[PDB]
């Protein structure tokens, strides 16, 4: 039969994962964080709030005084320290958010207390007559109370979000270890492409998968390196494969394929770990491995079929790149959803680019096949895609309603 | 539960 | 109550909605094309494929000629269209995807072959010339939001430059004399400006361009300034800086009174953010729009995700800038307040049970819950009824989405 035996759906995946490194660590500047992984624990070097604030506005007490008529030292106000040490029937005005000063047990809020004096001059209030005798840290959010001093803020390994940063920010560490991000390296075989800049000439189309498959793996916001058209001959095709091993840490080839799995298997010395897989779109996909220095680079030779090229893509390049910058588990999200539209079940695993649509107040989503035919015509891109079965003695055809997985590939 | 969005 | 009215829920967001303008138009490479929106249609240039393409690779062949055994008179490759014209008695050796040469009918399978196992039936696995797009049928419908898919398209096609609505680039700043730059050693009475870093980072990851204003002062002098600075450089100005009693009215002021602006809402009944407030500004013909956030960390992210986004979809001609609203079962039981409330969690769909589980991240401060998952959407809780208190663990609620789900 073929070159390579028919590897299982499943299998094939497990493998990809299981061949697929992870990448080594370096340190970025925080603003940078967006979409990475800590590879360093993160502890706060200071206390949130670093001072007893106000939380009310009024002033600042020693509570053990209790409701008396008190010289007003000085105000406190937010934006900067402390500074007069507060004695016996001295307080001092503060406003929600300022810093207490030292040797006030409490604050007061101002509706519990009278002025009594102002000052010989217009300026000034001396005096003021509080009203309540107070509980002892009424109003005041302590050191700590946010963060304490040394704590555990952000584990290692976690994904981190703009909410992350925010904390990355607030602790003050602003250089962290991370996982570095994957360059990955996009080229296409064949001799009848050309750059779509170009009018069409006779026997050639225009090259459709490299635009897909760069701006695919740039919505995860990995480095792309554009290897350009390249024919399907062993020594241009190798001569490129050198290019991309030579620049990046993973290579995506697009090419409808013999040709190519020699010149991996023998020229480069690669290692096929599966040639053809059982499943709708993309049999003929193509991992393998390649190690220059112990620092093993990896390689997708997918389908040309457009619609392959970008099915397996996110089957397999995705869940490998995320892998590759140390996320704990890249395995898709894939979520129920009831069908749209009947579908004929096939022998292998079929997978169909379909909108997920959570439809006002109900609680299952709709899946709507925009599938295959001529390229269902949305406004909204495809959110996920189908994840059908083989058919079996039994289901041979799925019904509008019944509830499939769908495996996301896009902010749903 | 109740809605609310 | 303040100077300003408790604007409801609901309307506070229809308001943002409504009162966000839509961008002109740009020509942009279809390569930059990735998450925006077509402001035309696109008509295809020309057949595709522009040749009777080969489904299977064998033997190129005509159904009039039957069965037997025949001559070659060459090879068709991918590549190339075929010099050499078929004529009866004869046949072409062919790849998949090579044009089938002006002379032939159909093709030939794999253990199906000049020896020749036949059993003839015409267009023979033969992808016929214009059969997945035909020249000047639309391929993209004006308004569409592009995904990687329709970039291929864009490039099959052959169109290269595309009329597109322009992205909005977002400024952003942080008022409060009680901040310092996250680099910057903690020096007394200050903490560190927090939110700047999550704002700039919550829309860069929607890929709108930033300009960071920094930290000014909460002094209406240095405070216009920077808002010019802002209406100057972009399309929507953003502050977060804690602006709810005694001196509520320092940036109001300046937006009302300076700037002569319009507020729309300055107080909104929400749990948390509830000092939130938007504004426009006319100034010639172009609508600035200004968020002015309040100053709990959490409150800008929130309030950030449930106005500045759907307002900056829709400003770049997305047609329906609703945000992703899933149901999801509770993780842990939860006491309603009277206001509606929206909690920070994260989405888990558990191997195979048909809904989502979400567990909260945290109320206040930093996090309660410590995860490798970042937060997923946030959870919709609603207004505590005459009949509800509070929601249990397994009761099924509503979660905007907020990040990749």
């Amino acid at each position: 039969m073929s070159p390579f035996p028919l590897t299982s759906m499943d299998k094939a995946f497990i493998t990809v994962l299981e061949m697929t490194p992870v990448l080594g660590t370096e340190i970025i500047n925080y603003r940078d964080g967006m979409g990475r992984v800590l590879a360093q624990d993160v502890y706060a070097k200071d206390n949130l709030p670093p001072f007893p604030a106000s939380v009310k506005d009024g002033y600042a007490v020693r509570a053990a005084d209790g409701p008396g008529d008190r010289f007003i030292i000085g105000e406190s106000q937010a934006g900067e320290q402390p500074t007069q040490t507060v004695m016996p029937g001295q307080v001092m005005r503060v406003t929600t958010g300022a810093p207490i000063p030292c040797g006030a047990d409490a604050v007061v809020q101002v509706e519990d207390t009278e002025l009594i004096r102002e000052s010989d001059d217009g300026t000034e209030e001396l005096e003021v007559r509080i009203l309540v005798q107070a509980r002892p840290g009424q109003d005041i959010r302590p050191i700590g109370h946010d963060i304490k001093r040394g704590e555990c803020v952000l584990a290692k390994g976690t994904h981190m979000g703009p909410s992350e940063i925010g904390l990355l920010a607030t602790v003050g560490v602003t250089e962290v270890e991370v996982n570095k991000f994957p360059v990955v390296a996009v080229m296409s075989t064949g001799n009848e492409l050309l750059n779509p800049e170009d009018d069409l000439l006779p026997g050639k189309i225009r090259d459709s998968n490299r635009s897909t498959l760069l701006a695919t793996i740039q919505e995860h916001g990995y480095p792309t390196i554009n290897l350009g058209i390249v024919g399907d001959n062993p020594d241009d095709l190798l001569n490129a494969l050198n290019e991309g091993i030579s620049r990046a840490d993973v290579i995506i080839t697009s090419g409808g394929v013999d040709y190519l799995k020699q010149v991996l298997d023998i020229d480069l010395h690669a290692q096929i770990h599966f040639g053809r897989v059982f499943m709708k779109p993309g049999l003929p996909t193509t991992f393998a491995t390649l190690d220059i220095d112990g620092v093993r680079k990896i390689i997708f030779a997918l389908p040309g079929n457009p619609v392959s090229a970008v099915v397996t893509c996110n089957l397999f390049v995705v869940p490998a790149l995320r892998k590759m910058q140390g996320i704990l588990d890249p395995r898709p999200t894939i979520i129920k959803a009831r069908l749209s539209c009947d579908v004929k079940l096939d022998p292998r695993p079929e997978y169909h680019r379909c909108i997920l649509t959570w439809h006002h107040q109900e609680p299952l989503p709709w899946a709507q096949s925009t599938g295959n035919q001529m390229s269902l015509m949305s406004m909204r891109s495809a959110n996920g895609l189908l994840m059908l079965p083989p058919k079996t003695e039994q289901y041979v055809e799925l019904h509008k309603g019944e509830v499939v997985d769908v495996m996301v590939i896009g902010r749903l | 539960n109740a809605a609310k969005k």
